[PDB]
RNA sequence: GGGGUCCCUCGCUCGCUUGUCAAACUCCAAACCCCCCGUCAUCCUAGAAAGUCGGAGUCCGGACUGCUGGGGUA
RNA sequence: CCUGGGGCGGGACGCCCUUGAAAAGAUAUCAAGGGCGCGCAAUGGUUGACUCAAGCGGGUCGGAAACUCGCUGAAGAGUGCAAGAGCAUAAGUCAGCCUGACGUUAUUCAGCAUAGCAGUGGAUGACGAGACGAAAGUCGGCUCUAGCGAACUUUUGAGCC
RNA sequence: GAGUUUGGCGGCCAUAGCGGUAGGGCAACUCCUGUACCCAUCCCGAACACAGCAGAUAAGCCUGCCCGCGUUCCUUACUGUACUGAAGUGUGCGAGCCUUCGGGAACUCUGGAUCGCUGCCAAGCUCA
């Protein structure tokens, strides 16, 4: 089931899980990566999406896996702090016959994100800025939206 | 449920509050000389009889508890729109 | 303890423990003046009140501090003083042009032979009209002040001065 | 299927705010109204007696008579004139 | 007007069931208290006691005035004027336990009744604490006007002579 | 409460600082909109609003622009 | 009969609540969450007296499970049962006295906005009787919104033609 | 004729609540004192009720203060942002989005205020 199916945002938010049945939970494991204690990272960059899209939990997990592996192989295991801001709260339901009784079963969750809303926030040192930026570039290739990187902290620290 | 055999209520004939004894209404036997029995005897012949060959319908899940409130002073009973209950008993 | 924005504080009189609003809604449905009898620990006070949306307004009133001018010397916070205050309130309200009103004891508990019901009997005996039941009225000897022989002999001045104040106030307002 | 009861779809029409929940002001319940006076129907959910429909919530009714405690209001519902009985607890005067 | 005077004395007998035993409990409590004694009702049914809801369990009595003073003097006599700081509440309202009603002189042990332990608690307040209990303009007492634990032990030492360590 | 002299491990639970949400959540809260009043505007004695009667057709509809309308992979 | 052809399945075929529904009203689908075809002489009425859930602290094998005292406590409880709304000197709990879970009758609402439409309810009243209460008031059942059915026929109640 | 204090009844129902400190009572209020009686306890005169000489402002109450928590209001920035009424031969492959005219937040932020306002009647005193 490709991500083009559950991508466009034309339906309201289906998140109240006490009035639905049996949501298969997200495959996304963690939401904080790297040094979860050092708040003294001067250069901080964030990956933002520039469309209104619904990111599946599997897409978020794949993007997090590629970004975290690239950052661990670039800046060491404790030379970065990467934050996946958005939780997949929407429940995605598929009509698994014909169109009679078409309200489908829940087949997974997803996160509805607005334009310019940050997905990943990465805090790195001065020298590891390029590796973090390039890993965030690899992260957005696994997402269903055009993504552009924006610098949070230390804009003067880079150029 | 339970309703008392005797309690003080309004007698519409004497126009006062008095003790009344509650009595369950007995469905009487159908008279054989009513106009519908004569019509049914008059409609029997060869073949179908119309409304008199109908088998009567079913019943509701709970029938109303049909009660009559006989006044203890003037003796004239009256009956009111009764509740619907499965199990009924009289408290004494 | 207004812990947050979803905290509903009571009304100000209810916060101060001074007014019941359910009883007030029950009483205000009469569209009649209330005989608001309030008793203090040293004397008693009675008012005639009619509500308007700007706030309650009081037409007539009478306290135990007025009983001195009619020739009363004893305690102003007993059953006899309550009866005399009620009689004075009834005569004064009759003179001003008020002859009706429902009783209003408010938060004070209801018990027969109290000071409030003594004031009620005083109001009723003055010609003022107020719906009441005679069971809650006090005995006539209690309004006279026949408690005196139990503890104190200086209380013996009470019944004669009560009768004197009664005749004086009746001559005063009539 | 959906129902057709009188309280249907009145989750917020007949709901009180957080800081007006509880007892209501008793002065609102003895507000005498004149003949022909324009009064606003703003239903008090706490007072469960003498209440009009939620469909008349927010309509201005012209007082035409009194039926005991409550008042007779000539209310407009779309294009028809309705007679809506409401106690003074649910009504509120119009000020100019 | 800051002396933490004895507001009331509370006695309770945790029988844990009803029948002949609870009647004997209330009778002996009335005998040793000199005042009519009420019972108590279980709030919920528990199979461990095998009790039922709305079923009598224990009995309690509230003692005030000179009766409260004399009963508290007797209780201090049975405890030999010994008490520790852990007995005291956060607001000085003490509560301790006794295990033998035959500690009280004047009552004879019966073989059927056995030995009963009743929990007694005496509440200490200040002269003016009626405001939170009355019916006309009741208001909460502040933190300053309340009774501290050290003031409670000082009052108990001065008036009852019970050393608390 | 879970684990290798209940010596100490320790997940829930409660606060300070972060990160996300709701169609059956709201301390908040619009723009449209609806009732009433006043004003202007238009209609109106060449007849306003209301009422009574005569005659029907009609209850297969469809499309464009919005409501992220609901459902649906579309 | 409805029906993303019909059939199988199901009843969205009667009634009630939340969303859908786009902040007046209305608004469909085999739209989503569901519930009801009952229970109760007290689980009802009224007056009085009190306040609940849950924590912290004290009390003896009465354990971290009972019962009891203090403090915090606008409600986090309870109100018979779906959902939503209401309620704290209470619409809750307990106790005293009671049977208004009364006979008869008129309007207007809302089922059925606008705008016709059945038996029914549900809010105001009226006549006659009461209950509780100092009185004001409250009571036309159980806080409000579901718990039910035409004509004909039979049976029954009071008095009449 | 006017004012202060006190009491009762209130209206608006937090700008009024929660919390902390400092002051006062001649009259008043309260605390406080007893239980002959009226009344009462699911036991207790604890409350209620009654009858009150004291003693105390230590609390209720009144006056002033503290921005601490909550609320309300203004204020600068976010910002004329979000959202939206009308029209559009404006634009995107598409989910959509843009320009014009007209409205216009919420959160947060800056600097501040809010620790009630007011109505009636009565008791007193101090009127010019
Ligand atoms: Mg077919
Ligand atoms: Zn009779």
């Amino acid at each position: 089931k490709p991500g083009s199916m559950y991508r466009n945002v034309r339906q309201r938010s289906f998140t109240r899980r006490k009035y639905m049945g049996g949501v298969p939970g997200s495959q996304v494991i963690h939401y904080d990566m790297g040094d979860k204690a050092n708040t003294s990272f001067p250069v901080k960059i964030s990956l933002i999406v520039e469309e209104k899209c619904q990111i599946r939990h599997t897409a978020l997990e794949a993007a997090r896996i590629t970004a975290n592996r690239h950052l661990v192989a670039d800046t060491g295991k404790m030379g970065f702090y990467m934050k996946l801001r958005v939780y997949p709260h929407e429940v995605i339901r598929e009509n698994k016959s014909g169109m009679r009784r078409a309200f489908g079963k829940n087949v997974g969750t997803a996160a509805r994100v607005k334009p310019m809303q940050k997905i990943f926030t990465v805090a790195v040192e001065k020298q590891n800025f390029k590796a973090a930026k390039e890993a965030l570039w690899h992260a957005g290739q696994k997402l269903p939206t055009p993504c552009r990187i924006v610098v949070d902290e230390g804009a003067e620290l880079v150029q | 449920m339970k309703i008392p055999k005797r309690f003080r209520t309004y007698c519409p004939f004497c126009k006062t509050h008095n003790e009344v004894v509650v009595e369950r209404v007995k469905k009487g036997q159908a008279s054989s000389m009513t106009h519908i029995a004569r019509q049914k005897k008059r409609q029997e012949g060869i073949g179908n009889s119309g409304k008199f060959s109908k088998v009567p319908g079913g019943d509701k899940p709970t029938k109303r508890i049909w009660l009559r409130y006989r006044c203890t002073v003037c003796k004239k009973a009256h009956q009111r729109p009764c509740f619907r209950a499965k199990k009924f008993e009289f408290k004494e | 303890m207004a812990t947050g924005p979803r905290y509903k504080v009571p009304f100000r009189r209810r916060r101060e423990g001074r007014t019941n609003y359910h009883l007030r809604l029950k009483l205000l449905l009469s569209r009649q003046d209330r005989v608001v009898v309030r008793k203090s620990s040293r004397n008693v006070q009675i008012q005639l009140i009619a509500p308007t949306p700007d706030g309650d307004i009081t037409y007539s009133s009478a306290v135990s501090n007025e009983l001195a001018k009619y020739g009363y010397t004893g305690a102003t916070g007993n059953t006899t003083a309550a009866y005399l205050t009620g009689l004075l309130f009834g005569l004064k309200s009759l003179q001003k042009g008020y002859e009706g009103g429902i009783l209003d004891i408010g938060l004070q508990a209801s018990s027969a032979g109290s000071r409030v019901y003594a004031a009620l009997k005083g109001v009723v005996d003055s010609g003022f009209e107020i719906p009441c039941s005679p069971e809650v009225f006090p005995p006539d000897e209690r309004i006279r002040g026949e408690h005196i022989a139990g503890y104190r002999e200086e209380s013996s001045d009470l019944p004669e001065q009560f009768e004197a104040t009664k005749e004086k106030i009746f001559a005063e307002f009539s | 299927t959906n129902s057709h009861g009188e309280k249907r779809c009145t989750r917020y029409k007949l709901q009180k705010t957080v800081r007006e929940r509880g007892i209501s002001p008793v002065s609102r319940a003895i507000q005498e109204f004149e003949e022909g006076q324009m009064v606003h129907i703003d239903i008090d959910p706490s007072v469960q007696k003498g209440m009009p429909n939620p469909k008349f919530q927010g309509s201005t009714g012209k007082v035409i008579g009194q039926r005991g405690r409550s008042y007779v209001l000539e209310v407009r519902s779309g294009n028809a004139m309705k007679e809506v009985f409401s106690l003074p607890q649910h009504l509120k005067p119009q000020k100019y | 007007m800051r002396t933490p005077i004895v507001e009331k004395v509370i006695v309770h007998m945790g029988v844990g069931e009803s029948g002949q035993h609870l009647v004997n409990a209330e009778d002996i409590l009335r005998n040793i208290t000199g005042q009519e004694v009420v019972r108590c009702f279980a709030k919920r049914t528990l199979p461990a006691f095998s009790i039922k809801k709305n079923e009598p369990i224990g009995c309690k009595v509230t003692l005030r005035g000179q009766k409260a003073q004399e009963f508290l003097e007797t209780a201090l006599g049975i405890v030999e004027k010994t008490l520790n700081r852990s007995q005291f509440d956060s607001f000085g309202n003490v509560s301790f336990g006794i295990e033998e009603h035959t500690d009280f002189p004047g009552m004879r042990y019966d073989p059927n009744i056995g030995v009963f332990g009743m929990d007694v608690t005496v509440v200490l307040k200040r002269p003016g604490e009626r405001i939170c209990k009355r019916r006309i303009a009741a208001r909460k007492i502040p933190a300053g006007h309340r009774v501290t634990v050290d003031d409670a032990i000082a009052f108990l030492n001065e008036s009852y002579g019970v050393e608390v360590m």
